[PDB]
């Protein structure tokens, strides 16, 4: 891939993101000082664990298809055989998900926007998951201290979906070589931004990994306290990306 | 497996 064809991949990233991001910057920015107060507080912890479930999935999965877009918008995503987009979004939307969370979060208050205000991790008492919460927030933190551009979300986020060692994949060397143009065009436009230094920092994988898992664990969980409510009220995606 | 992660591709 020519100098040019990496510049151009660069601005393909940076639009699909741009057209995909669901949430304007500037908006979340704005809506710091927009907090729950406590009897707020108090009434989403009173909620039982099956209404904050079913909320968060519904939630997560608007989230999962705005990602499905940013695929399939993706430069060279598309001419990827039906197996593999399918292998990489199985793995990876989620990953994108908490990726783009950073925006949504505010290192200085450690609250997050959750259904039109900021609040803390007590917020989400009743989904009886503390550990993944925290660990959730914590995630939210570490990124919060890269200080990513637009830009370089766009272009991480790209790389998060294009990982070409996620077991399953059949044409294993068409994911390599896109993976390898979109990290020079990563590497292009942290280097002329003079960002360079911020790769050595990002959050080790299997960090992201184990997010995942634990999600995947805790709906198991929920699922056997409440198999109903899954087939019920839960989007079928959902369910067909992260049950057993 | 996966029909609805499938449709949304198309
Ligand atoms: C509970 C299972 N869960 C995770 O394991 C991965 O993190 C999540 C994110 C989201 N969001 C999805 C969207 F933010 F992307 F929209 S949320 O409903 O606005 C939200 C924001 C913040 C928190 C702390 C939670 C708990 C939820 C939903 C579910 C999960
Ligand atoms: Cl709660
Ligand atoms: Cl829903
Ligand atoms: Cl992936
Ligand atoms: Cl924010
Ligand atoms: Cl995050
Ligand atoms: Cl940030
Ligand atoms: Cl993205
Ligand atoms: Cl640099």
């Amino acid at each position: 891939a020519s100098l040019t064809e990496i510049e151009h991949l660069v601005q393909s990233v940076c639009k699909s993101y741009r057209e995909t991001c669901q949430l304007r910057l500037e908006d979340l920015l704005r809506q710091r000082s927009n907090i729950f107060s406590r009897e707020e507080v108090t009434g989403y912890q009173r909620k039982s664990m099956w209404e904050m479930w079913e909320r968060c999935a519904h939630h997560l999965t608007e989230a999962i298809q705005y990602v499905v877009e940013f695929a399939k918008r993706l430069s060279g995503f598309m001419e990827l055989c039906q197996n593999d987009q399918i292998v990489l979004l199985k793995a990876g939307a989620m990953e994108v998900v908490l990726v783009r969370m950073c925006r949504a979060y505010n290192a200085d208050n450690r609250t997050v926007f959750f259904e039109g205000k900021y609040g803390g991790m007590e917020l989400f008492r009743a989904l009886g998951c503390s550990e993944l919460i925290s660990s959730i927030f914590d995630f939210s933190h570490s990124l919060s201290a890269l200080h990513f551009s637009e830009d370089e979300i766009a272009l991480y986020t790209a790389l998060v979906l294009i990982n070409a060692h996620r077991p399953g994949l059949q044409e294993k060397r068409k994911v390599e070589q896109l993976q390898y143009n979109l990290e020079l065009a990563f590497h292009h436009h942290l280097c002329k931004t003079h960002r360079q230094s911020i790769l050595a920092k990002l959050p080790p994988k299997g960090k992201l990994r184990s997010l995942c898992s634990q999600h995947v664990e805790r709906l198991q969980i929920f699922q056997h306290l409440h198999p109903i409510v899954v087939q019920a009220a839960f989007p079928p995606l959902y369910k067909e990306l992260f049950s057993t | 497996e996966f029909p609805y992660l499938l449709s949304l591709l198309g």
